[PDB]
DNA sequence: CCGAGGTCAATGACCTCG
DNA sequence: CCGAGGTCATTGACCTCG
């Protein structure tokens, strides 16, 4: 099976120029819309999973546009 | 803060319902108590219930609950 | 301090639509 | 058919209180 290049959960397609899940694929779309800026309370270094996504916020944005989430739209 | 989850190892406080557990786990068990609801794996049963996927599978992280000792009749009639 | 109770913003499964 | 868009029931961090 293919895996959400974000977290690493079951992908489910293509979304924003990104193999990612529902989960990621949601969270970008409210990131960019709210031009939310985070602070990570671990130094930016949070290793992403399952469960570090929902901690931390800052590392989640970071590893999308690493994995190359256009935000055109 | 200083003790585990019995349920999806997380970070647990204290105990709750008899058992620890964390904020995560334990919501999860009030909530299917107070509105009765009824949960359906969607495989074999066996699903994995940790600190990522926890929120896998409805049917097999309450029969964890239940399977840690988790007493049911520890939550109270909402107010 | 402990274990009940509670709120509610963020989350993510699932929807319609072009 | 996919992926843009959307809704909305669940999740879990953060509370009060005896
Ligand atoms: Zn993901
Ligand atoms: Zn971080
Ligand atoms: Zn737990
Ligand atoms: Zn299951």
């Amino acid at each position: 099976d293919e895996l959400c290049v974000v977290c690493g959960d079951r992908a489910s397609g293509y979304h924003y120029n990104a193999l990612t899940c529902e989960g990621c694929k949601g969270f970008f779309r409210r990131s960019i819309t709210k031009n939310a800026v985070y602070k990570c309370k671990n130094g930016g270094n949070c290793v992403m999973d399952m469960y570090m996504r929902r901690k931390c916020q800052e590392c989640r944005l970071r590893k999308c546009k690493e994995m190359g989430m256009l935000a055109e739209c | 803060t200083k003790h585990i989850c019995a349920i999806c190892g997380d970070r647990s406080s204290g105990k709750h319902y008899g058992v620890y557990s964390c904020e995560g786990c334990k919501g999860f068990f009030k909530r299917t108590v107070r509105k009765d609801l009824t949960y359906t794996c969607r495989d074999n049963k066996d699903c994995l219930i940790d600190k990522r996927q926890r929120n896998r599978c409805q049917y097999c992280r309450y029969q964890k609950c239940l399977a840690m000792g988790m007493k049911r009749e520890a939550v109270q009639e909402e107010r």
